[PDB]
């Protein structure tokens, strides 16, 4: 694991053919990368257009999180964490961009 | 301005 | 027509010749040549020693004038006996002769003339009638009898105060009660004289110019008028005796003036009449009036043939004071004495001493001034300016005498005898001033030893200039306080502060501590610091704070700005607990 | 042979007997017996008075030799008159110096010579005399004192002590060298010691004058025989001080040669008589027995005429050529300590001397010369060239005791000072106070009252004080203004609590390290801001806890910030916890 | 029956008149009238000058008694010669006469009577036989010859010690070896006399009362009995001679008593006998006895007719001491001298001086005490209490004499002459006490200048009291130390501390610092602080710390509490390393 998943992180289901965005509501306290709420293991349920339509026949677990941080009973999510779905299968929801956009400042405009 | 940065794992 | 009867111890004396001399200023003296008839046992049969037993025996001499019936009476005592080969010669004189054979030391403190005279006459074993009525009844602070007989001391003392002091032929009077030849004499004498006396006890200057005459005859006035233009300049002299008041010096100068004036014109006369007696007034007439004269001395002579003659001298009648005569002022020289007190009732720094002659039997003197190396007053001080170290009782002092007068003693200085001194130091090293408590101002000149200065007391406080080491030491057994408006403690090299228990800096307003080098503080217990305002700290190097136990910081707003990286390291959890949010950007 | 005529007040006197004694070192004295003829009124008819009005009247005695024509004339005054008896008068008197010998007084002369002193003495008297005032010693004498002496006595002592001839020549009183048969001749010679010397120490010039016996000037043959006989008798030198102060080597040389010549004149002398009135006083006579017996200067002579009118003459002679006249009628006074008052101390020679005014100068004013002040310690050393010991020169107005070196009134000095009435508050109760005080109020005091203000005190008038409190064993140093301690090293050692208190501010300047070692707690209370600056690393080590409580905001600035906790870290805030960075936050 | 023969220089003298006075108490004096026969050349042919060569020549007078054969011989010298017109008169006497013509100064230190007498006799060219056997063989600490001839000094000194001192006719003896008219005399004298003497070297009061008679003639006993009741009061006198032991004053008092008692009764007789000579006893029988009567004076008389007459006086035989007579006591007055030593072997602060007379030829005095303004002792001091400033060798001192005795000198003070001193400062503003090492205690009263007090030494230590500026300055070129139990530095204004090197503060227990306002601290190097217990800080304002270099904070537990917001800002990464994780709450 390298990064931490925050609000409005891009994610897809293994069945739904639409790259939906994560929604964080269990956390109103821990923000990072500005004012973006951190995604934890308590981000369960309808926490996501939920990938458009379901395609299982043509969220309860968040394994892969960081275990060295405890944010009020839950652990923060990581770019390699995978989520399940009650209507789908285990580890169906993944991440590509974890909602962290680095805006460059005056220091970052000198190193170019 | 400093902007915003990334909280990651070293 | 004069018959003279001589009785020795009440027995009629058979005299071949007689001489008698009476005076108001010196001793009466008689010389009787006692006859020894051939039929009676000779002087060698009796033996001079047996005849000598007549020493001190009373002698009565009665000279009576047959025609007039007047008598002159003399009562004396035999003082010398000469057995010559044979006959006997008795030289007795007046009883005051036996009072003039015992020089001694004595002193009379706060006595009048009556008491001194009575004491002198009581201490002696010569019994004679005395009319002790001296005119000066005021008490005298100090009178010294210095190597003087009883009579000599009494004579000089009573004639210093102008009192009459003479034997009248039957009584020692103290105080005012047809001629054959004649000789009146006049002299040129100076009446332009004055007396001075300084009284330091009263801080006064007494000046007495020459008085005015009382007993003046025609010759006295003529001599005075003749001698008036010869002495235009006044002669100032000090009083022989001390004077304690202006009236005292007035009396002294009056007596001196009258004694001087009475010698301007005097009389000598001869007679054969026993009515002219010592101290009487006679009218001298040419056998036409030469004046009234008081008989000052008279001689009574009987030759072998039995013829009585008379020779006398007289001073102008009305003269208040009799001649100086036997009186003579003594000369005193420095003595040694012991201070017996210094509680001067007049508060003038005077001391009371006891001389060596009044040591076995005790006794003291009057208060005397103490000489000082520095003494006086100024505008700012006005009293006790100088060197005031009053002698303490038991000190051995040297007593000098102002002028030559034994009655004017003063302390010249103090002496270091066997008991007083312990000796000088190595090569006379230590020069000290010490008081009776133990306060010591000492200079030590031994450059190889304890060279330097010291001010100390016996309880421990000390101020020492160590000249060999160039150091200064100030030691207080209990407390040393330094009070000033501004105090500067400037150390060329080192300033060391040491406290056994506490160092308490009570700074009034502001504290400035500028350290040019390192600041090393080692605190042996807890440190507690309180600031009532901001607390700024600028560190140009590294700030390290290593705490062996828990570290606690409380504030309202905390900001940690790192110009480089910030690191939060822990062996346990790191707690980020807030209320409105935690943003880890 | 000789006719003697006596005139009293210009009128020729009818005398029966006359005696006249003249001397170069003693008053001339005449005694005249006046005859009163029976036809004229007697002395009793005229009276003691009227006769006594001749006192002070001039007497002229003229003695004339008929064979030779030489005249001896004498002018004098009458001092005594005796009227005794058919009854006659005795006129006694002599040279006018007799009436100069009757006024004992105290006086002084400062920086005057013999001429002025003699003129002043004779001007203060009412006797009239022709005066030849030509003393040889013309130098100024620093100080001369007349001590209970008459005018003649003082002048005689002063002039003869200087070797000056001082005598009545029969007409005028002469001061200084005038530059001018027998029946009962008698030559005498005596054994006298010529092996003598005089000394004198002058402290004003710091010189020890010494004079040995001089050389004879007037010596006869008998004088030389006597000197030869006396030479072996006295082989040791007799040293004596100077009766008169000497202020130079020449002064002592003159004094010594005057004394030597007096001795040598007494070595051998002549005692002659005659009936010749031409033998005068102070003249030279060549004496022959009927041959030469030596030339002799007449020192005294007694001209006399008895009842029958037979004039006689008798005289004494010293070896002619003796430069100094005999010492007679002169007695040096003896002086004893007198109280006086200091009038000045501005000594021109700068030797610590003072000028005082004696008690006999109190009324009419005056002052002495400069006299030394005796000190308990005085001297010099290698390190202290001048003024070693006790240097407290008296102030004007100080009452002093003036002693006299030897017995000489001309050698006064201040023995000490006196606390009489106007300058002494006395001793405190049971003494207990020993103080040295100057005129500005500088006090060095010892208080021995062990029940009161026991201790020592060095203080000034303004308020500087340095006090030893012996009863309390305390030391106090007080300066109303600044007090400064200067040393290479300062050591302030306190065996108990040390207290420092500044009213305004404590400023501590350290040029090097600052070591503070506290064996107990430290309690710093600052009533305002604290500002601290370090030019290098700041290191703090705490063995217990660190608790910093800030009421307002806290700010920390650094380059790198490491906060490492061996246990746990807890960052608690009420508003927010922001970890903004310009490079990101890493959890590692 | 007596023949007299006179030889002048061994040649028989033809005389007409002879006179010869002899005494045990004064000079012998003769007066010989020499006859010049008409045939021989007269005195004027020889001349006075050739008759004067006989001065100092020896004269022998031998008077022999034809019957008894007893002869008396006298040897003397010629002192005076009178050639009178013509005959010659030889007025000479004993050789002692030539010892009385040279007054001078001298001093004898720690010598006995024998050595002093021998020295005096060896300094004179007059030679005669001597018997120098004084009874007092003890050394005398100091004897002074003061304006005295050799014989005068010797007579005073030897009679003052009760020694016989007289010419016996042929030898100067020092130490105890029919009638025509008689006159035995008795007088009344006082035997109730005592002498006192205080010796400060040994601290002893010697007191002697009147003694007991040895030679008492019956007449002397009669006079004494008649005299006892007359003088009941004891008369005390000091000793005119210093006494250094109790036995010394016993001898002095006994000599005085015997001199007094021998005068109670005396004899004077005449004869024509040569056996009666001087200093011998003669039993006096009236032409039954009268006494022993040792001869005191004797006169030999020869008239022109050749008759020899004799007159003599006698004191009671058995009297130990001889009459005082010639002996005279000199009176001394203050002198100037120079201190030569202050090394008293008795350790009493005495000094040895050299008087002005012993300057060219050298010499020194004995030890004399130095008078002090303050001298004594107390309970807490007991030695050297007061002003102890012993003079240094070379000082000029005024030396006084206790009583008038030249043998009792004491240093009255020291003098500032030309060499010793600079003068007083302008307006006499400087009053100083200085020692030989350079120590100084100075008061400067010049209020327009350096007004104030100064205690200083020559090395640099100073304790100045600036009175004009009201300042106190303590300066030491080296370390200065302040020791006390409690030290208080109280400044009413700014208090300044300085040090050129490190300042060290050593506090034994808790240290307190209270500052009323700002506390500004500036350290020019590293600051190191160590605390052994907890450190507590309370800031009522803002706490700001700026570190130029890296900040390090190490602790066990770090708790940062903020009542507002906590901000951690960095320009680089913010590390969050933790071994147990990170908690956000
Ligand atoms: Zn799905």
């Amino acid at each position: 694991g390298k990064e931490f998943v925050v609000d409005k992180a891009m994610c897809m289901c293994k069945y739904g053919a639409a790259p939906g965005k994560l929604m964080v509501t269990d956390n109103q306290f821990f923000r990072l990368n500005g004012t973006k709420l951190c995604a934890s293991t308590m981000t369960l349920g309808n926490v996501i257009p939920g990938f458009g339509i379901c395609k299982v026949n043509p969220i309860t677990q968040w394994n892969g999180q960081f275990s060295k941080i405890t944010m009020m009973g839950g652990n923060p999510l990581t770019d390699k964490s995978k989520g399940t779905c009650s209507c789908g299968g285990p580890d169906c929801i993944e991440f590509m961009q974890t909602g962290q956009i680095p805006v460059p400042g005056s220091k970052q405009m000198q190193q170019a | 301005v400093n902007g915003t940065m990334k909280f990651m794992i070293a | 027509a004069v018959s003279v009867e001589i009785k020795v111890a009440g027995k009629v004396c058979d005299y071949v010749t007689m001489e008698l001399f009476q005076s108001v200023s010196t001793h009466h003296r008689f010389k009787i040549k006692v006859n020894y008839r051939p039929d009676k046992p000779s002087v060698w049969a009796i033996g001079p020693d047996v005849i000598f037993k007549q020493l001190g025996e009373k002698v009565s001499i009665i000279m009576t004038h047959h025609e007039s019936g007047e008598k002159t009476e003399f009562h004396g005592l035999i003082s010398d006996i000469h057995v010559e080969g044979g006959f006997v010669i008795l030289e007795g004189g007046s009883p005051t002769i036996l009072l003039d054979r015992d020089p001694a030391m004595d002193c009379y403190v706060e006595q009048n003339l009556n008491t001194i005279v009575s004491d002198i006459l009581d201490k002696s074993g010569v019994k004679m009638n005395v009319t002790n009525n001296p005119k000066h009844t005021d008490i005298i602070p100090y009178v010294a009898r210095y190597k003087e007989t009883s009579y000599g001391f009494l004579s000089r003392l009573l004639r210093s105060y102008g009192e009459w002091f003479y034997y009248n032929g039957e009584t020692l009077q103290i105080g005012n009660p047809d001629l054959t030849g004649v000789s009146i004499n006049a002299t040129i004498r100076s009446l332009n004289h004055s007396t001075y006396e300084f009284d330091p006890v009263n801080d006064k200057f007494y000046y007495d110019y020459s008085g005015t005459p009382k007993g003046a005859t025609l010759g006295s006035r003529s001599a005075e008028k003749c001698s008036e233009p010869i002495f235009p300049t006044e002669a100032k002299l000090p009083s022989m005796r001390p004077a304690y008041s202006a009236m005292d010096l007035e009396h002294y100068g009056d007596a001196g003036f009258h004694r001087n004036y009475s010698q301007l014109s005097q009389i000598k006369a001869s007679s054969r009449y026993c009515g002219i007696r010592l101290g009487e007034l006679v009218v001298t007439r040419v056998p036409t009036d030469l004046g009234r004269y008081r008989i000052t001395e008279i001689t009574h002579t009987v030759d072998g043939q039995g013829r009585y003659s008379n020779t006398f001298c007289g001073v102008p009648g009305g003269t208040p004071v009799m001649p100086w005569g036997d009186a003579v002022m003594p000369v005193a020289y420095p003595e040694m004495a012991r201070v017996v007190s210094n509680e001067d009732p007049k508060n003038q720094g005077r001391v009371k001493v006891q001389f060596m002659w009044q040591e076995v039997d005790g006794g003291e003197s009057y208060w005397m001034r103490v000489q000082s190396p520095d003494a006086g007053k100024s505008d700012q001080v006005a009293k006790n300016r100088g060197f005031v170290f009053i002698p303490e009782p038991g000190d051995l002092v040297m007593v000098g005498f102002e002028q030559g007068n034994p009655d004017r003693p003063y302390v010249t200085g103090s002496l270091f005898y066997k008991a007083n001194s312990q000796g000088a130091a190595t090569d006379n090293t230590v020069k000290s001033i010490r008081t009776r408590s133990g306060h010591t101002l000492e200079f030590n000149d031994d450059e190889g030893g304890d060279w330097g200065i010291t001010i100390k007391d016996r309880n421990g406080c000390m101020f020492h200039f160590d000249t060999k080491g160039k150091n200064i030491e100030i030691t207080a057994p209990e407390t040393m306080t330094l009070n000033a408006q501004n105090i500067n403690i400037n150390a060329g090299e080192q300033l060391n502060t040491s406290s056994g228990k506490e160092t308490v800096m009570q700074i009034g307003t502001d504290f400035q501590q500028d350290v040019g080098g390192n600041a090393e503080i080692a605190i042996g217990e807890s440190l507690t610091e309180s600031i009532a305002k901001d607390s700024t700290n600028s560190i140009a190097g590294n700030l390290s704070v290593t705490v062996d136990e828990n570290l606690m910081y409380d504030a309202q707003d905390m900001t940690l700005t790192a110009q480089g990286g910030m690191k939060l390291l822990a062996n346990a959890k790191i707690g980020l607990k807030s209320s409105e949010g935690v943003d880890i950007a």
